[PDB]
């Protein structure tokens, strides 16, 4: 249940976080010609808890 | 000035190009894409059947039921090598269960 | 070099008993177009998950698995509620004798006071709201015990001991009317 989401990124950490750091700071640089970051899925995850 | 008196009222609604929704949520809300209800462990650590029912106006001709589920299609692809390329699948809840 | 899919467990709404166990088809991750790389990390992520439910299933309190569907009051989630105070005595009451006094004397009376609700002297009678049934329930469980107890098994080996430790459990049509008595089988 839990590591099955987090290798496909049904939750678990945003996009910012289980890339490289390098590859991070590669498609920050290049965002406004070639854009790469649309390529990571984010994840979006509702509270379950006290809402 | 002399209209016809003992009329009655009709209603009625069209919505095109809708497909209602039902979301999958406690309060019907949009508190995330993984939903609120997504996440319990009494859904995901025990399965359960499943019993719905559609009571439709009728019509003239065979008609379909374009029913949808919605499920999270998602896929990882590695490179790793030289001219090398492969995929791992998965769709939950929903998935096409083969491989054990 | 593949692990196994465990095998999850079927809660009858109705009656509270198990009714049996597939396995757990529908969160499969399908493998199929992998090479030697992707495969080795779908099958990581797999022992990964069985892992988690061999952690799980240590606990499993292993006198529920021995009376399985057959669970009496004392190994049930009971609803909360005190013990039995017997009730006060209604002559007792704050006004009860003294309405057969003072109209006798004469008075016609019309009129009265709210009560503790408004609408042991007073923990006795209070002790009425909350007060538990004479015999506790038996022969069911809420989906809080059947969750907390019973997770997701896992089968390492299918199929592959002796007849008595079959797995007589998992079929959906399993009554406990048989010859072999259940214990704590993964």
């Amino acid at each position: 249940m839990e590591p099955q989401r987090e290798f496909f990124h049904i939750a678990g950490r945003s996009a910012k976080e289980y890339l490289s750091e390098n590859l991070v700071q590669f498609i920050q640089a290049t965002q406004n010609y070639f854009n790469i970051g649309e390529k990571f899925r984010d994840p979006y995850v509702a509270p379950s808890a006290g809402v | 000035r002399n209209a016809v008196p003992n009329q009655v009222t009709e209603r009625k609604f069209l919505v095109d190009r809708y497909l209602w929704q039902i979301p999958f949520s406690s309060n019907f809300l949009n508190m995330g894409t993984l939903t609120d209800l997504g996440q319990n462990v009494m859904y995901a650590n025990s399965s359960h059947s499943l019993n719905m029912q559609f009571t439709v106006d009728p019509m003239t001709e065979p008609t379909y039921l374009m029913l949808l589920f919605g499920v999270f299609d998602q896929v990882v692809i590695n490179q790793p090598t030289r001219s090398g390329i492969s995929v791992a699948y998965l769709r939950l809840p929903f998935a096409s269960g083969s491989a054990a | 070099d593949a692990p196994v899919t465990p095998y999850i467990w079927q809660y009858q709404p109705q009656t509270g008993k198990a009714a049996g166990a597939r396995q757990n088809y529908g969160a499969v991750i399908n493998w199929l177009s992998a090479d030697n790389n992707m495969f080795h990390r779908v099958q990581t992520v797999n022992r990964a998950r069985n892992l988690i439910d061999e952690i799980r299933e240590e606990t499993v309190r292993p006198d529920l698995a021995a009376s399985f569907n057959d669970w009496t009051y004392d190994q049930l989630t009971q609803p909360p509620g005190t013990a039995y105070l017997p009730a006060p005595d209604p002559l007792t009451g704050p006004t009860t004798i003294r309405d057969k006094v003072l109209s006798a004397e004469g008075e016609q009376l019309a009129g009265s006071r709210p009560s503790v609700l408004h609408g042991a002297p007073s923990s006795k009678v209070l002790s009425l709201l909350s007060e538990a049934p004479r015999i506790p329930r038996t022969e069911g469980m809420t989906p809080y015990q059947f969750a907390n107890s019973f997770p997701p098994v896992v089968y390492e080996d299918p199929f592959s001991q002796n007849l008595a430790v079959f797995p007589k459990e998992f079929s959906p049509l399993f009554e406990p009317e048989n010859q072999v008595l259940a214990s704590s089988l993964a």
